[PDB]
């Protein structure tokens, strides 16, 4: 999972 | 109050308690442009749960990407909110999350899935109303939809989330 | 908004998502009479569903008959409504429906059932808020109940619907 | 089934 | 009316239909004093049900005892309330009831259980909004919690009720 920026 | 009360109602009306959630988005076009124009970048979804007294989760979507997907892709994120029963739940949040963009012509759904990174601050017991969103910045290419295809019918799309319940 | 809001809540309070519904009709005598006097011939029931995101259905009853049952029978109909997720479901509606008038002395329930007629405009995907109701014009003879028997107790009757879930 | 009139 | 509406929404928000209810009591400290000072001895829990159309029940708690437990114990009572579907349910109420005070360090839950006394006017078909509360006056010692231990965490406690479903 790639956190939101 | 009438305002805040209407919000509670819609929330209840949308909530589910088996880790499955289908998010329907109407006014696709309008909300699509607003994302482009930077007027309304993201959209939170109603909250849903893993069980009656399970974890509280919701989704956050950028109809015109966020980060590595900006302007080109459709970004969809999983969100672990502060639940009224968190003190009874095992942390960190360690549940497989499958996300999908439904093909209203049921021929090729856009599906993706991930297992939570136990070290991330996105799956730690919430201290704020919500933890930081994490999901799929490159979930689906704008062209894949927008135009016509089969994901946007009668100006509306359906996002589906499935939180595995192994160990719960 | 208050009025309309209370309506959304009551509908929510009455909705079910497993294809089984139980409808309680209070003030039977008064409504039974309003039906005889032609002031209020039919009554729609709250909506219910086959699943959390399944088809949306409701019931329509004529306390003093409709069509072949007018003046002598209690006419009960099934109604396919426009569900918020119709685009995801298979059409035409093709689920067996069971309708019942519960006997509050659980001795003899009035029960009848039917499989949808695929060629009927009653089971096609909805264009309007509701399709044309179809069901049982001769569901139950007025005498069968009214008087005393055991279907009307404390001025109330219970109608039960069971929408078979095979294939869903 | 028989449609309502 | 907005007040009466907000009430219904929360009651709906809190209701469950599987015989399992978890009651969270925030502001424990405050509500604990209010009980001691006799300003507010008891507190009713939102209603829940054995099934979608089953018995309606709720809990009543005395954070500073009632009867044989006054001043020293936490009294926990089960309440059979008048349900919209009572005419269809078998009476007197005869389902085992399990009450629990959850340990937020899951190390030892305060648990107790009882089978309804069929002759008691607490399990007869309700005439009033609520029947007479029945349960455990000596459910749990005040010292067992209050202070610190592990039942009160972040100024809240959780009460869980489990209504057995054999025969339903």
């Amino acid at each position: 999972a790639a956190q939101e920026e | 109050a009438m305002a805040d009360l209407e919000q509670k109602v819609l929330e209840m009306e949308a909530s589910t308690y088996d880790g499955v959630f289908i998010w329907k988005i109407s006014d696709f076009a309008r909300k699509r442009q607003e994302a482009v124009a930077g007027r309304i970048p993201a959209i939170f979804s109603p909250a849903f749960y893993t069980s009656r007294y399970g974890y509280k989760m919701c989704l956050r979507i950028y109809l015109n990407g966020d980060g590595t997907g900006r302007g080109t892709h459709l970004s969809l994120f999983f969100v672990v909110m502060k639940g009224p029963n968190d003190a009874l739940l095992r942390w960190p949040f360690n549940q497989k999350v499958t996300l999908m963009l439904l093909d209203q012509n049921n021929r090729e759904h856009v599906i993706d899935a991930f297992r939570p990174d136990v070290t991330s601050s996105s799956f730690q017991r919430p201290v704020n109303d919500m933890n930081i969103a994490s999901g799929c910045p490159l979930f689906c290419p704008v062209s894949k939809m927008e135009a016509k295809n089969s994901y946007v019918r009668d100006d509306a799309i359906f996002i589906k989330a499935i939180v595995d319940l192994t160990g719960l």
